[PDB]
């Protein structure tokens, strides 16, 4: 029989302050090698989670998919709740904005950048990117980011911060 | 009822230290630190599987509240005609990791992620010859990619399978063999079994020449047969209200084998 | 003669 | 603990510029500039994988401030029964870009884009006989489409696979073979290994006639065995507090092989 | 212990230049350059097998950095009821290639490839009469297709087998015959063996009439018996503290044959 | 004349 005094488990990650949901779930899927359907399956909440990765949130199933999923990612309902805009505010969609100046501190994405009113970073004092400055492509969901490398134009991403502001 | 308590005991299982077992434990340890793969061979009733259990238990897995465990030794047993998917699945389950549907390459990527991080030093594969010939590609891959010693355990047929492929023969060339009981060793065993396993109030005094003749012919040196036979003899004997094992009841049991 | 450590090459990798 | 520090070292790996290795590196270079495909053959313990790896590392990927890395040599190893999708996926990962989800034609189109632009001159495929017979269509395709030399590395079986298809045999007709150690070459190796790998305080002095007999019988010319054997002998020897490898401990190890 | 050193020496084997041996070496060389097949015949204790090895060893395989060994002479000895696959398998192993699973046509096509490229000039088959009758088709085929001389070595029974087939008898019609020792040749040999092989301090004067009668009757001119007998006689004799071979101790040994 | 040890010839072989 299998080994004694253990329980079922998976690999856990820690959120960063301000971290967005789509981003967080992506890290999780990568750390544990699985599909969104897979997450939804371990979870028992259906296929619904895949559009979360591209920011579509009709609901806040706070006591349903969201109270439930804490048990898989080991993060509580409230910390998780904080990974989405408060009811009624924010709600930007198509361009994905980024301040690479913060990447020197931590690769991440900060969800505040996707509230409709934003165009500047106050913490680093500057114009937020809404498009890549070199190849002039829009960016892919935070959810699908790899190693802090640009496919369109490889650089350190962080290396880009001297320019544009 | 006193008698029922005793019958339930005899019906069960236990581990008795023996020389064969000690030898293996020290040999494997050498191999574990040296990180070298090897195989263990011997006849099917020598008690190879049990020595391997006794070993596993001497190294308690450790666990903290949050991060993943440290599991120095992993022991698995394959199913007949084991494929590449079946091997990864069993490795992943033995560590109580949650996983479901995916393709072979996906179980492979996952197997290397759970084997890493989690301290694993040795993998032991029982019934080793149930592996399909292609799976050895995955067994070698792990052994060479990760600092993990792989031990193959089996009967003489295992070597007949291995010699069919030079790539495998060479990684697993070193070996240890289990043997049978004989002479003074069979006699001392019998005596240990009486004091350490049977324990009847009446004292049997088995080592007697006329009794070892019965057992020797009946068991032919296999520890497997020796155990079954003396246990069937104490249980039958007690059910009949006797306080010891005599010559005739032992012969009555041995005759059925 | 130069001899290399096996993991070193990885540590110095491009 | 001084002893622990040393055991950990001995348990590791290193690359020694042997005579066999120097030749391959020059041969491949010829092939690289000439841009021609070829194959390398030899027995499984001759150290083919290591000679080929050592080569890869002598040509570090280069990087400018703007464009993608230039990567002259790509080294990959397939899984067993490798399919057409599996080959592209590994080439794409090797070059640090990952595309996920699509069909076979999509992996192919993407493989040609990363192989282009990024300078690639040579592709090395280890254990080439893990390839499924149809995948060679994709290996030839790349070799003919892009000015990339493809090298197939493997055992005698590789040629049994290749000779079953004229289309492949002809692109990959040229070959180099690895051999075994012998005569003066086996002796010179032994001596190098003592000074370059073991490094005990007290010279064990193995090239001595009496000791080489033990090693020759034990190793039969494979560099693989020679390395395992001398390392297992220094580790066992130190664990017992000895300052050198002697005759009896070497025989104690060799007996197990 | 001085005596132990000496016993170990006598217990071993050596090759002494003799007229029979030199004759063959020159004869084969003629045949080697001429590229012609032939056979060697003679009685079972004339030392045919040994002369053939003595020959093989005078022509060491050569080796460059890349390509296969150049191997002017190949020497093989078949197993009983040797079939067509058994002959190719041994030729292939001899040249150090690994044989893998396939059918008869594959061993044949592969044998001709390794016989090519690798310079091969002569093939020597010992105990030729272990060959199954059909295999001679493959032996003739090689001899005619490739410029390779084939030499068949054996006893008078070989010719009884060969005369069953005209096709073979005729390719291998030329022969050299080994004979027995006599007269001055037997006497000179005995003396050589005393000074060159036995070397006891005393000098036993075997060439004396009183001793040659013992040896002549004991050995009947076969070099095989002569060697066995004098070695058994010096070893027994030393164990008893004597430094020469006398009349009674030699008769003590001879009586056992 | 030179006489050879049989195991030596073996050891010196290609
Ligand atoms: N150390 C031990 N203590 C007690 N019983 C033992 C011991 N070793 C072996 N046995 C006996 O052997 C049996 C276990 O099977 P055993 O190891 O003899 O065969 P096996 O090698 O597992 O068979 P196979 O190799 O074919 O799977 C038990 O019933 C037990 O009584
Ligand atoms: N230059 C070298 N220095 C030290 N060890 C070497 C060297 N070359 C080969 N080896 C030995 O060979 C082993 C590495 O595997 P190897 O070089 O045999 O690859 P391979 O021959 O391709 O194996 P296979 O063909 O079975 O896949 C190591 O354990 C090492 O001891
Ligand atoms: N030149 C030699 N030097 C030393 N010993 C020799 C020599 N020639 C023959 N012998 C003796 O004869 C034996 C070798 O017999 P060998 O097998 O060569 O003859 P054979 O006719 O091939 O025998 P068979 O026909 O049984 O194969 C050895 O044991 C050896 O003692
Ligand atoms: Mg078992
Ligand atoms: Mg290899």
């Amino acid at each position: 029989i299998e080994a004694p005094d253990v329980k079922p488990w998976l690999f856990l990650i820690k959120p960063y302050e301000g971290e967005s949901l789509s981003h967080f779930l992506g890290r999780f899927r990568r750390a544990n090698h699985l599909s969104a359907s897979g997450l939804g399956t371990l979870a028992g909440i259906g296929a619904i989670v895949a559009r979360w990765e591209r920011f579509h949130f009709n609901p806040r199933p706070s006591q349903q998919e969201l109270e439930a999923i804490a048990s898989v990612v080991e993060v509580d309902a409230q910390r998780l709740a904080q990974m989405l805009p408060p009811a009624g505010v924010g709600m930007q969609h198509e361009p994905i904005r980024l301040c690479g100046a913060c990447y020197a501190e931590s690769p991440c994405h900060r969800i505040e950048w996707q509230y409709k009113s934003v165009w500047k970073c106050d913490r680093h004092q500057l114009k937020i990117l809404a498009k890549c400055p070199n190849c002039q492509a829009p960016f892919k969901m935070p959810a699908l980011w790899e190693d802090g490398c640009c496919h369109r134009c490889r650089m350190p991403f962080a290396e880009m911060a001297k320019l544009q502001k | 009822e006193w008698l029922q308590a005793e019958i339930a005991r005899l019906k069960g299982k236990s581990i008795v230290p023996l020389q064969q077992v000690k030898t293996l434990h020290d040999w494997l340890d050498g191999k574990r630190k040296a990180r070298k793969s090897c195989r263990v061979v011997g006849e099917s009733r020598t008690g190879k599987t049990v020595a391997c259990d006794a070993y596993r238990y001497r190294h308690k897995p450790q666990q903290e509240a949050g991060r993943p465990p440290t599991v120095p030794v992993v022991y698995i047993r394959p199913h007949q005609k084991c494929g590449p998917k079946d091997l990864f699945k069993k490795i992943t389950e033995y560590l109580k990791y949650r996983v479901t549907k995916g393709t072979v390459s996906d179980f492979r990527d996952r197997t290397i992620e759970v084997l890493k991080g989690c301290g694993v030093e040795m993998l032991i594969i029982d019934e080793a010859d149930r592996l399909k010939p292609e799976t050895f590609a995955d067994v070698r891959d792990i052994a060479e990619d990760l600092g993990i010693a792989v031990v193959l355990v089996g009967t003489d047929r295992l070597d007949a399978v291995i010699k069919r492929d030079e790539q495998v023969l060479e990684r697993f060339r070193a070996h240890l063999r289990f043997g049978k009981l004989s002479g003074e060793d069979f006699k001392n065993t019998v005596e240990m079994w009486e004091q350490m396993v049977l324990k009847l109030p009446v004292s049997s005094n088995l080592k007697s020449k006329e009794m070892l003749r019965i057992l020797t012919s009946a068991t032919e040196g296999y520890i497997g047969r020796l155990d079954e036979i003396l246990r069937e003899a104490a249980i039958r004997s007690l059910s009949r209200g006797l306080k010891k094992i005599d010559k005739a009841v032992l012969q009555e049991v041995a005759k059925e084998y | 003669i130069e001899v290399w450590d096996y993991e070193q090459l990885r540590e110095e990798y491009g």
